[PDB]
């Protein structure tokens, strides 16, 4: 149940909006902390949208 | 031995001649070598300088130029006592008495130290021959030269105040356990002073021209720090070297004089020795016959000759 003026001012879409989606991948180390010789060479990949 | 006899001079307190008797195996710093001397050079009155008494550094300035000797064996006339800087030729191993707290090991070196402990001051009196008998407390020499270090840096925080008042004692050791607590009670500043010269001069020719690209691996120690024990376990907490992280400089001159070999030649011939410059020459070296690995602290170990 959504009458007339609640819809009339989505007349304020134009203001702000989003175009798409986009995977952001950004990986990491291991820390400060857990950050030796062997795991150095490791990384972890993190995906989202 | 080549004997070496100090006679008794002049009368007894009856219970302190058995005070000589449970000195057997001590040392006597004796600033000759005599056939007979009068016991007047033997006690601290005479380590007492022209007016003043000589602190713990300048009780080591003072052990510099005499000589130790051996409780040999107690007579009611004499005491013979075997001189240690050439006497030492003994296949008897001629004995000493350990007045320590520490339990030795078998095989140290053994070097002597002022009573500087705050429970074993080792104050033996004689009020008959009105004389104050300090003797040295003989100690590993690891454990000695962690001393040394710690008096004379305790004197040079009595140069500049600055810091607040709370700071870091230098004043708890570590052997094993055994939390030792030494005594901080007057500093002179001479005896400081001439300690802390040979320190800084002789860590000046310490460094070369060879020694400069050593330099440059500084931010290649911490690269081992966090890839295995060894180095991280070697790398102190409390270290300026975990500081200063936070090059060849050419002026390249024929480059056939081996110029890393040369740096560490002489880095060696001065800051190689800073123990023994600042302290007394260790001579005395733990050698028991039947086995035992250890030595009790009062017990009568045999003692070999120059380590």
């Amino acid at each position: 149940v959504v009458d007339g003026p609640a819809m009339l001012t989505l007349q304020v879409l134009a203001h702000n909006m989003a175009e798409r989606t986009t995977a952001l991948l950004c990986s990491a180390a291991p820390d400060a902390g857990a950050n030796t010789a062997s795991t150095a060479n490791m990384r972890i990949f993190d995906g989202a949208l | 031995c080549f004997e070496a006899d100090i006679a008794i001079p002049s009368g007894i307190s009856r219970p302190d001649a058995a005070a000589l008797q449970r000195c057997e195996g001590r040392v006597v710093f004796l600033p000759t070598i005599r056939r007979q001397l009068a016991l007047a050079d033997v006690a601290h009155e005479s380590f007492v300088s022209g007016g003043v008494s000589p602190d713990t550094l300048g009780l080591l300035l003072a052990y510099r130029r005499r000589f130790p000797a051996v409780i040999t064996r107690v007579l009611p006339t004499r005491i013979v006592a075997c001189p240690v800087d050439l006497g030492l030729t003994h296949a008897g191993t001629v004995n000493l008495r350990n007045t320590s707290p520490v339990d030795l090991c078998n095989g140290d070196p053994v070097s002597l130290v002022p009573p500087v402990f705050e429970g074993q001051a080792t104050d033996v009196r004689l009020e008959s021959l009105d004389l104050t008998l300090r003797f040295p407390v003989p100690l590993p020499t690891p454990l000695a030269r962690e001393i040394v270090a710690r008096l004379v840096a305790r004197g040079i925080r009595d140069l500049n105040p600055r810091t607040p008042g709370e700071l870091p004692d230098l004043n708890v050791l570590y052997y094993n356990g055994a939390r030792l607590s030494l005594v901080a009670d007057v500093q002179q500043l001479a005896s400081v002073n001439t300690e802390l010269r040979s320190l800084v001069l002789n860590m000046v020719y310490s460094i070369t021209e060879g020694t400069t690209l050593i330099l440059t691996l500084i931010p290649r120690l911490l690269a081992l720090s966090a890839q295995d024990g060894y180095v991280n376990a070697l790398l102190q907490m409390q270290s300026v070297t975990r500081e200063a992280a936070q090059a060849p400089m050419l002026m390249q001159d024929g480059e056939r004089r081996l110029p890393l070999y040369e740096a560490l030649v002489a880095w060696l011939a001065h800051a190689g020795q800073l123990g023994d410059i600042l302290a007394l020459a260790p001579a005395v070296r733990v050698c028991t016959f039947d086995g035992a690995a250890v030595v009790q602290s009062g017990d009568m170990a045999p003692v070999i000759r120059y380590p």
